[PDB]
């Protein structure tokens, strides 16, 4: 009264819709360029859900900037995993109301590399049985998952924001259970995911990327995803980017 | 006109965006 957890789920991004049309049948650039558009959009709600994070704000704004950059698939690929298992059980991947990715779609050309991903998460959420409170704890860490090789400027407040929602999802568990073995074996599962994401998103981020430099699939990006790609290329390699891990 | 300093991204403009 009030909890963090309890500001989460009220700063929890609502769910949007593709603008997709059905009335013309499927085709993979459709999907690919709808999902793209979507995905701008999806960024833009991101951006809103992190100025409403208690503590972000007060992080220097290049830092802001720099943990968006780095996390926006994070936070993108776990919210859609999480949409896909409690609508599906991890068996369609539920991007928009209006566009759903069903085994039909997946087998389309270019899809499934993109889509095993994506069903991943899913999959790891469903088997773990993940509780919307665990969710949203993890979905902030997510923003706060990765930093450059040197580090942020606002350092000691970062420790501090990254801190207490560590503690929150601690808190989550504890709720969702109340066995004090069971509760570390829980955490030590949930952070395995957290730590597991960052492969998801490396192989969700060296398909996305070829594609945007692709100059023969013609496939559209908003703007907003193509300026935070256009960023992140050169950040891969020499990598400025430090992974922060919960296990190794 | 008068000199600006209007900013060009769109992720900076939506963090400094009001309210
Ligand atoms: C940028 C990528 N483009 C490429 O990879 C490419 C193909 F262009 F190269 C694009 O990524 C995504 C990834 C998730 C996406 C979207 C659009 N909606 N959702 C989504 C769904 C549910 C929740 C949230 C979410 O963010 N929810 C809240 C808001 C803020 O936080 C919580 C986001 C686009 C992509 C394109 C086509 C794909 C694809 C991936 O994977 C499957 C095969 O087809």
């Amino acid at each position: 009264t009030p909890t963090l957890v309890s500001l989460l789920e009220v700063i929890e991004p609502e769910v949007l819709y593709a603008g997709y049309d059905s009335s013309v049948p499927d085709s993979t650039w459709r999907i690919m360029t709808t999902l793209n558009m979507l995905g701008g959009r999806q960024v833009i709600a991101a951006v809103k859900w992190a100025k409403a994070i208690p503590g972000f704000r007060n992080l220097h704004l290049d830092d802001q900037m720099t943990l968006l950059q780095y996390s926006w698939m994070f936070l993108m690929a776990f919210a859609l995993g999480w949409r896909s298992y409690r609508q599906s059980s991890a068996n369609l991947l539920c991007f928009a109301p209006d566009l759903i990715i069903n085994e039909q779609r997946m087998t389309l050309p270019c899809m499934y590399d993109q889509c095993k991903h994506m069903l991943y998460v899913s999959s790891e959420l469903h088997r773990l049985q993940v509780s919307y409170e665990e969710y949203l704890c993890m979905k902030t860490l997510l923003l706060l998952s990765s930093v450059p090789k040197d580090g942020l400027k606002s350092q000691e407040l970062f420790d501090e924001i990254r801190m207490t929602y560590i503690k929150e999802l601690g808190k989550a568990i504890v709720k969702r259970e109340g066995n004090s073995s069971q509760n570390w074996q829980r955490f030590y599962q949930l952070t395995k995911l957290l730590d597991s994401m960052h492969e998801v998103v490396e192989n969700l981020l060296n398909y996305c990327f070829q594609t945007f430099l692709d100059k023969t699939m013609s496939i559209e990006f908003p703007e907003m995803l193509a300026e935070i790609i256009t960023n992140q290329i050169p950040k891969y390699s020499n990598g400025n980017i430090k992974k922060l891990l919960f296990h190794q | 006109p008068p000199q600006e300093a209007e900013e060009p991204s769109l992720l900076k403009k939506l963090l400094l965006a009001p309210a």
